[PDB]
């Protein structure tokens, strides 16, 4: 009765958003304000802002009521 | 996230006809409520006059949230205006005056968003006497629960600004054909204000509103960005999805095209008739 | 009018919770009335409402209803018989590795959903992990929970129960990510494995001292760029106790989970998703089914 991890498929009605790690080497983070060293001392990485902006940009595009 | 939100589930309607149905139903409900309790008095407002007064008081809501002494973030203003739109989608202007509901929507948007403002500050942002500020605060607190009930306790509003920024990031990244997409930023701010003036917030997703603003700015500036839709969004293959998105964008652009701002004489007459309706309850 | 009170469950400093039953579905719920100057509806109640209205997961509490009357409101959640604190503190019922794995799995699945929705449960502790008779763990209260994505937002460093506070929050980080929830989850797992609060601090300085003397002070190669936080103070270099000495009866995979959840660098700290992908949850002792989890009887 073991456990297998499933990636929590939640269906966003929009274009695919690249993963958070595969996000600075696609070029996105060049166009996001760099996180300050103090901010980086916490959990903030300036790719959270990029990833949230991209997820809200593509959240519902392929959807109308 | 919008795709799971209550804004998608409940407050996103299929056509302007459904919006007009809801508003005419609210107006008719108030009219029948007034008639059945002690039958065609011209004191009442029509649904289109109610819409004119709603447009006027949404303009005043933008003006208030723009001169707010602490710099109100634009998400808070968008949330307050969305609350105004919904509240008067399902409620009649003659029951609840739009100035008090204007201030109440601003208040609840300041609280639901985490723009932390004390009540004395919030009423100090009102161009009334301290007595008038105290009374306005009393009315706001009276009407706050009513506003939250009339929103069906759906307090999270998704504004097109964050999808606008995310589209700009993706556009600077994967769309090298476009250089310096910030000219688009200025013109799309203009179009986004224009489109916030209309009822498109209840009809399209914030992502679609942001994309329409961006592509409208491109079209005004002579840039073609069909390669950003077909490619870089992979609408080259699901042609039906591409045409569906284009229809959404064209519909919403036309919706901004046909918007007629509230007048100056008509708004004066409507304000006077509304205050006569409120005085004689 | 639609809900009848059944029991006087208790109070929090901003709510009165009564067990209740609805006359429409004869389902047992928990109604939460909020108390009452010149500010209006309490912001913790509005935060509950606004955040729980747009979440629907098995392992997050859901407000089945919300209503109210003059100047006051009442929320209506699933009724949850216990929390994880009464399960931890009850000496009668044992917590086998499978039971611990079940609680951790439910907690991290709920928190993974909550983090994929860019919401941060900034107060995670065994008190706030309720669970029903079906043994389904739910994240309890969202009266201090936020959205952690936007840069333009200045958070507050004081918001999580001290015992379950990450080092960066004690150092005064006004900006943070999912590391605060994950540190509180590591502390919950440690309390679940020891049955006593891991790192019980008397103050922020004492909490930091206990964190550092239990895990070792970070050396700026483990938590690089640490010295920039607003309330950073240098500490005596503690060696820290090896994890296989604090939890003398935890498997190697569980030790790796502990190490990941207790990384000082709030960016190297594992997230709920990659915590769920670790060998601990996939190894031989499966999590217990919610039907076989122990319930504290009376
Ligand atoms: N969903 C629920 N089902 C059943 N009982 C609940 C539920 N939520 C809360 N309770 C109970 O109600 C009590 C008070 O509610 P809380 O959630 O603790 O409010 P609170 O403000 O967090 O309390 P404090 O501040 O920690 S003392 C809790 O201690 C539980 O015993
Ligand atoms: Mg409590």
């Amino acid at each position: 009765a073991l456990y297998e991890y499933q990636p929590l498929q939640i269906e966003t009605y929009g274009p695919h958003v690249p993963e958070l790690e595969m996000l600075g080497r696609l070029g996105y983070l060049n166009h996001v304000r760099a996180a300050s060293p103090q901010d980086l001392a916490g959990g903030y990485t300036s790719s959270l802002a990029c990833h949230r902006a991209l997820q809200d940009a593509f959240s519902g595009l392929f959807w109308q009521p | 996230m919008y795709h799971n939100s209550s804004q998608k589930r409940h407050w996103t309607f299929s056509s302007e006809e459904q919006l007009a149905r809801l508003r005419a139903d609210a107006n008719r409900k108030f009219r029948c409520k007034a008639v059945a309790n002690g039958p065609n008095d011209p004191v009442f407002l029509e649904p289109h006059e109610e819409m004119t007064l709603c447009k006027y008081y949404e303009k005043r809501l933008l003006e208030f949230c723009s001169v707010f002494k602490p710099a109100m973030p634009r998400s808070v203003v968008g949330t307050a205006c969305m609350y105004f739109k919904r509240f008067y989608l399902n409620n009649s202007v003659m029951e609840y005056h739009p100035r008090i509901i204007m201030l109440t929507c601003a208040f609840l948007a300041c609280k639901v968003d985490e723009f932390n403002v004390s009540s004395p500050q919030f009423v100090g942002n009102l161009r009334e006497s301290p007595l008038g500020q105290e009374k306005a605060l009393e009315q706001i607190l009276e009407y706050e629960l009513l506003l939250i009930q009339q929103l069906n306790f759906h307090l999270i509003v998704h504004n097109p600004y964050r999808p606008f920024e995310g589209f700009l990031i993706d556009l600077k990244t994967r769309y090298p054909i476009l250089e310096n997409p910030e000219i688009l930023r200025k013109t799309a701010d203009d179009f986004l204000n224009r489109i916030a003036l209309t009822d498109a917030y209840l009809l399209y997703t914030p992502s679609q509103i942001a994309l329409t603003a961006i592509l409208s700015s491109a079209s005004r500036a002579g840039i073609t960005m069909e390669s950003y839709l077909s490619e870089s969004l992979m609408l080259k293959e699901n042609r039906t999805c591409l045409s569906q998105l284009l229809d959404i964008m064209k519909s919403m652009r036309n919706l901004v095209k046909k918007y007629e701002p509230p007048r100056s004489e008509e708004v004066a007459v409507l304000k006077q008739k509304l205050e006569r309706c409120h005085s004689a309850e | 009018k639609r809900y009848e009170k059944l029991d006087f469950l208790g109070e929090g400093q901003f709510a009165t919770v009564y067990k209740a039953r609805d006359k429409n579905t004869n389902q047992i719920v928990a109604i939460k009335k909020i108390k009452l100057a010149k500010d209006g509806i309490n912001r913790t109640a509005l935060r509950e409402i606004k955040l729980l209205q747009e979440l629907s997961h098995p392992n997050i509490i859901g407000l089945l209803d919300a209503f109210g009357h003059k100047s006051n409101i009442s929320l209506v959640f699933d009724f949850m018989e216990t929390d994880l604190e009464v399960i931890i503190k009850d000496n009668s019922l044992v917590l086998t590795p499978s039971h611990i794995k079940a609680y951790m799995l439910m907690t991290l699945q709920g928190l993974e959903y909550l983090h994929q929705h860019w919401i941060l449960h900034r107060d995670l502790k065994p008190n706030n992990l309720l669970l029903d008779e079906n043994g389904v763990l739910k994240l309890a209260d969202f009266g201090l929970a936020k959205s952690f994505g936007s840069p333009n937002r200045a958070y507050t460093h004081q918001v999580v129960t001290r015992w379950y506070r990450a080092p960066e929050l004690l150092f005064g980080a006004r900006m943070y990510g999912v590391g605060v929830d994950m540190w509180a989850v590591g502390c919950i797992l440690a309390e679940l494995l020891l049955r006593v609060p891991f790192l019980p601090g008397d103050s922020d300085l004492d909490q930091l001292t206990r964190i550092f003397e239990t895990l070792g002070t970070p050396t700026e190669e483990q938590w690089p760029d640490m010295c920039s936080l607003p309330d950073y103070v240098t500490f005596k270099s503690f060696p820290g106790i090896p994890l296989h000495h604090i939890f003398s009866a935890a498997g190697d995979d569980l030790l790796d989970l502990i190490q990941g959840l207790f990384l000082f660098n709030p960016c190297a700290r594992i997230t709920a998703t990659q915590a769920l992908k670790m060998k601990y949850f996939s190894n031989r002792p499966g999590p217990t089914p919610g039907c076989q989890l122990p319930r504290p009887n009376c």
